[PDB]
């Protein structure tokens, strides 16, 4: 039956292709000094 | 089988939670196995806690007692998932986060 019968799966061609998100960005700043009334 | 309490995931290179004592709440351990694996913080609520021996899925308040004599396999699975959230699938719109003022 299926020896008479050959074809690539329809699962291997590709297209458009895809992207998600890479990351975000570290920054971040510190400088407090604190007093009292 | 031997006694303790194991936290499993999917990939031999992360080695499994292993706890001897504490009492513990899902959210703790799930941030903790979060943290181990290296997940953003914007991306770990699409994850939780399921029990294959029991089909069940722990609480998110749930709370989890030792008693030196307990022991049972846990596993942290991501479970909300969106069909089509990709963009292959042509035939139905796709899926995406808001940005501010192209789809991320």
């Amino acid at each position: 039956p299926w020896f008479q019968g050959v074809k690539t799966p329809r699962a291997l061609d590709f297209s458009e292709y895809r992207y998600p998100v890479a990351t975000f960005q570290p920054s971040g700043p510190e400088f407090s000094d604190d007093l009292i009334l | 089988p031997e006694p303790g309490v194991e936290v499993t995931f999917y990939l031999l290179d992360r080695e499994p939670l292993r706890l001897g004592s504490g009492e513990y709440t899902a959210e703790e351990l799930c941030i903790r196995a979060a943290q181990e694996c290296s997940i953003s913080p914007l991306c770990h609520n699409l994850f939780a806690l399921y029990d294959e021996s029991t089909k069940l899925w722990y609480a998110p308040n749930r709370i989890i007692t030792v008693d030196d004599k307990t022991s049972l396999r846990l596993h942290y699975r991501m479970r909300f998932y969106f069909t089509n959230w990709h963009g292959t699938n042509d035939n139905e719109q796709s899926v995406w986060r808001h940005s501010p003022k192209e789809a991320t």
